[PDB]
């Protein structure tokens, strides 16, 4: 905390500011009595959000625009404070809208398989993971081919060094696996960036928010891969990220999970994920976990973990208030308490 | 008879993925076409919902139920009133932010003439 | 039989809605994709009702498919998974009260 | 304000009872205050009390208020999409399109013969139609002005994408402003022409072995009958079994055939389309500009109708008696608008109550959950004495 505000002084006092507009818990019961998505809109712009939905006018006024435009100031003011951003600082920003570029990559070559127009499939890309030949994923089927024409020059290059292109093209089968892949290689370098180069305070309290992705990531693989897959685990732990508090001895009790037991009998031997898999929605659970460790990643002070942690916490933000949005607007309100709040 | 197995969709795109994960419709493996028609709000023409409805009513056989949204359905009003019989079936189902409007259903229109 | 449907459509269909803009993509078009056989099909049998026999169809659920082989969204992927075993509950209601219909 | 006017002037719109008195400045007489104190006299001022209306009920009344303000708004909004539409057409001036007097006389003075103008409302008829017509006339010029935009919009990129098939690049461009008959065939009965797009680079390559590329090609056909600074345009002749054979062998090569066919109802078609999509442009344009201009005039007069009715309904609503009220609209000259306010709020405020007047120079504005509202939809603060501020 001594060399740590030349560079990032004016950058954490604003992420810091940008904190201070988290919705508290009684400014989501305050948004729980609301009536109509137009209360809604009135009650968040007395929020840090005031008159963010100003160019609507009650009319076009539906809950997946609040998620848009909520999520898109999300993104103009990480786009402000990565404009600011310089050195390790700048290179800790790209390496968190890598994660994204994967995700559209993922979500770009399959709108070309089901043949669905380029116009819309980018639409639904997400904002933050864009990199300039995004559009021309739309150019071929086959993995190589998309990877020797565009996918070189992007920084998301050193990330296919297992994907084995067996001269089978593309279905909607593999290009999970790649996604998953790109992933796995992903948090393995942005582990090795953070134990690198980013300082001590801001580096065990980032390493724990990054071995949480890579847990939360491994659970959902070898899950999700009972219902919609019949793989092998030899081919099934090339998937699973090795950076995180799961993985020497309860990843490979996933690898060979056939059966959801062996997915329950593998986290009942870790101690802190033990118990979600028993009782009551597991994203939700995730959910709740990612947000403790996003607030007492707030508590250290001279770290630049807070972005993450506001981020994280922010789309936190934008997800209670679109779960929100959508209890008000389908006049369901049995689980409108479903919300997450730590702050 | 039973020979007639398969579910066909005309609605809103929300709605037909919806469906879909259900699983109802498909892409035949005779004739290499959907059995469902995926259409957008002011984006997609008045034309192709005509279109879809022709053909899965008259030129498929192989439909039982034809589940067709109010809303898309009083866009090609004519051609769903037009249609009398009773395989496939014809059910207009409440669209997507509508309930049950009786002004938009075309076996209601029938069963008006004569009890 | 109507609004039974239109209820039990119009509050899957916006558990769908919602399960798409928090995740943070549209999954529709690679659902469309992946689909090529139909899970629920239905089996044709007359039932005598007056002096006439009138058309009747009985949901069966034939395995084909489980899910669909898209969901590897990582956290945002349980919204997904979950989203279908809503519908599938969903739709087998519209089916029943369909028959009816015919 | 400062280029949103431009020989208009800002107005305060407000309504008194004739009783009323400024305790600015006390003694004075309400007509002598708004003349002489009012911003250093610079005001002028000028009547606006409109008559009576038909009431039927105090139900009714309440439901009145609602449409007025709502209307009001939508006409807003209505006026904002017309301007829009002309800055878009690029009609600007500096006394006009931006400003714009009513039917070409001066904003304030237009203001000052409004005393309830007549175009089809009538001053004996039911308040609810009125309010009505007015809106519905809008709504409809409203449709009218966006539908020929959209036509406008689309048209233009007709025009766009057929000058690059008369000439551009490479990838949608074949000659048809001119057609011969020994650079182009497709009417004979062995032969066809098949024009191949070659990049500059592979010019000189694509000499030397088109001959060899099918067989039974026209010997010395290939010339650059087209050339831009991309590609170049290639007629090369030959026998119509070998036209598979030669645009395949071709791409492999990496030159890039074109298709193109000496077909009359193509070549006729491809000018036609160009020549088409800029008349029909031109056509809407026109249209458009007046419809616009015809339709502002129109909006705006339904605008000051909205405005000039609120103030009575919400006048008579909140004070009663006595039956007439003393109603002047206040033209501000510019940026002196919110010291106006403050004048007029110290003023008059005392009359709607000893605590409701709180001193605000500039529009305040709340919008945070239901501990702070103001609109007239919901409000828990709002002007102690009935103003509304009109802009332009």
């Amino acid at each position: 905390g001594v060399y740590f505000n030349i560079d990032n002084g004016f950058i954490e006092g604003v992420v810091r500011g940008y904190r201070n507009g988290l919705l508290s818990n009684n400014q989501y019961i305050n948004l729980t009595q609301c009536d109509t998505l137009e209360d809604l809109k009135l009650q968040l712009s007395s929020t840090d959000y005031g008159n963010f939905l100003s160019s609507v006018s009650s009319e076009s006024l539906t809950t997946s625009l609040i998620q848009e435009y909520a999520s898109s100031k999300l993104y103009h003011e990480f786009n402000y404070i990565r404009d600011q951003s310089s050195g390790s600082t700048r290179k800790f920003m790209d390496y968190i809208t890598y994660g994204y570029m994967i995700d559209n990559v993922a979500l770009m070559i399959t709108g070309t398989i089901h043949d669905r127009d380029k116009g819309e499939i980018l639409q639904r890309c997400h904002p933050l993971g864009w990199f300039d030949t995004l559009p021309t994923l739309s150019v071929a089927t086959d993995l190589e081919s998309l990877y020797e024409t565009v996918l070189v020059d992007t920084p998301l290059a050193p990330y296919f060094k297992n994907c084995f292109d067996t001269a089978e093209e593309l279905d909607d089968m593999n290009i999970e696996i790649i996604r998953n892949k790109l992933y796995k290689a992903y948090l393995e370098d942005f582990y090795n960036f953070v134990t690198e180069e980013i300082p001590e305070p801001a580096k065990e309290c980032m390493q724990t928010l990054l071995g949480f992705e890579a847990d939360r990531r491994s659970i959902n693989i070898a899950l999700n891969s009972l219902q919609s897959s019949d793989i092998d685990p030899d081919l099934k732990s090339d998937l699973l990220p090795n950076i995180g508090k799961l993985y020497p001895l309860a990843t490979f009790h996933l690898a060979q999970a056939q059966d959801f037991e062996g997915v329950r009998a593998a986290l009942a031997n870790v101690y802190e994920y033990r118990g979600f898999l028993e009782t009551g929605n597991l994203e939700d659970h995730f959910y709740q976990l990612e947000m403790e460790l996003c607030r007492d990643a707030f508590t250290q002070q001279f770290a630049i973990s807070t972005v993450w942690a506001w981020m994280k916490s922010k789309e936190q933000e934008v997800r209670n208030i679109t779960w929100i949005a959508e209890c008000i607007a389908q006049n369901q309100r049995e689980r409108i308490n479903n919300y997450i709040s730590v702050y | 008879a039973e020979k007639r197995t398969l579910i066909a969709v005309i609605a809103d795109e929300d709605t037909t993925t919806g469906l879909l994960l259900a699983g109802i419709g498909q892409i035949t493996p005779e004739t290499q076409e959907k059995n469902f028609f995926v259409y957008q709000e002011g984006k997609t023409t008045k034309e192709e919902i005509t279109d879809k409805f022709n053909h899965f009513t008259e030129e498929r056989d192989d439909i039982a139920i034809l589940l067709i949204n109010q809303h898309i359905a009083e866009n090609i009003r004519a051609r769903v009133d037009s249609f009398t019989n009773a395989f496939p079936a014809i059910l207009e189902i409440p669209s997507k932010d509508h309930p049950y409007d009786p002004e938009k259903d075309s076996v209601l229109k029938r069963v008006r003439k004569l009890f | 039989a109507k609004q039974k449907m239109g209820r039990v459509m119009q509050t899957a269909a916006f558990s769908l809605a919602e399960v798409s803009y928090a995740t943070g993509e549209n999954i529709g078009y690679q659902v469309q994709e992946s689909v090529s056989t139909a899970r629920f099909k239905v089996r044709a049998r007359q039932e005598n009702v007056s002096g006439v026999y009138l058309s009747q169809f009985e949901s069966y659920i034939d395995p084909e498919i489980n899910d669909f082989r898209l969901t590897g969204l990582g956290r945002g992927g349980q919204q997904v998974q979950r989203a279908k075993e809503i519908y599938s509950r969903a739709v087998e209601t519209l089916v029943e009260l369909a028959s009816l219909q015919t | 304000m400062a280029t949103a006017l431009y020989t208009a002037n800002d107005f305060i719109l407000i309504s008194l009872p004739q009783n009323a008195q400024p305790v600015t400045a006390p003694g004075s007489k309400t007509d002598s205050w708004f003349n002489e104190t009012l911003i250093g006299g610079r005001a002028f001022v000028s009547d606006f009390k409109i008559p009576e209306f038909k009431i039927g009920s105090l139900d009714t009344l309440i439901v009145e208020s609602e449409e007025l303000s709502k209307v009001d708004n939508q006409i807003g909004a209505s006026i904002g999409k017309i301007i829009e539409i002309l800055q878009g057409l690029n009609e600007t001036s500096t006394n006009a399109y931006r400003t714009l007097p009513i039917n070409n006389m001066p904003v304030p003075e237009y203001l000052e013969n409004f005393q309830w103008q007549t175009r089809k409302f009538k001053l004996d008829k039911s308040i609810k139609d009125l309010i009505t017509l007015i809106s519905n006339e809008s709504s409809q010029l409203d449709a009218d002005v966006r539908a020929t935009y959209a036509n406008y919009n689309s048209a233009k990129t007709n025009l766009a994408a057929a000058e690059r098939k008369k000439t551009g690049d490479l990838s949608v461009r074949s000659l048809h402003d001119i057609v011969k008959p020994e650079d182009f065939v497709l009417n004979s009965e062995h032969l066809t022409t098949v024009l191949v797009a070659v990049p500059k680079s592979l010019k000189s390559d694509f000499e030397k072995s088109y001959e060899t590329l099918s067989k039974n090609v026209v010997p010395a056909s290939a010339s650059v009958i087209a050339e831009d600074a991309e590609y170049v345009l290639f007629n090369v002749h030959l026998f119509k079994k070998n036209v598979q054979e030669f645009t395949t062998a071709a791409r492999e090569k990496k030159f890039i055939p074109r298709e193109f066919n000496y077909s009359e109802e193509l070549i006729d078609q491809l000018k036609k389309e160009h020549d088409s999509a800029a008349s029909l442009e031109q056509s809407l344009r026109v249209q458009l500009v007046r419809l616009a201009k015809t339709a502002y005039v129109d909006v705006f007069i339904n605008w000051f109708h909205i405005k000039a009715l609120r103030v009575y309904v919400e006048s008579v609503l909140r004070y009663g008696l006595p039956p007439h009220f003393n109603i002047k609209i206040i033209a501000v000259p510019p940026k002196n608008l919110s010291k106006c306010k403050s004048e007029l709020i110290d003023a008059f405020g005392f009359l709607g109550g000893n605590a409701f007047m709180k001193d605000k120079k500039g529009k305040i504005n709340k919008q945070d959950t239901s501990l702070h509202q103001y609109a007239s939809l919901v409000d828990t603060e709002y002007e102690p004495f009935v103003m509304y501020i009109i802009n332009l």
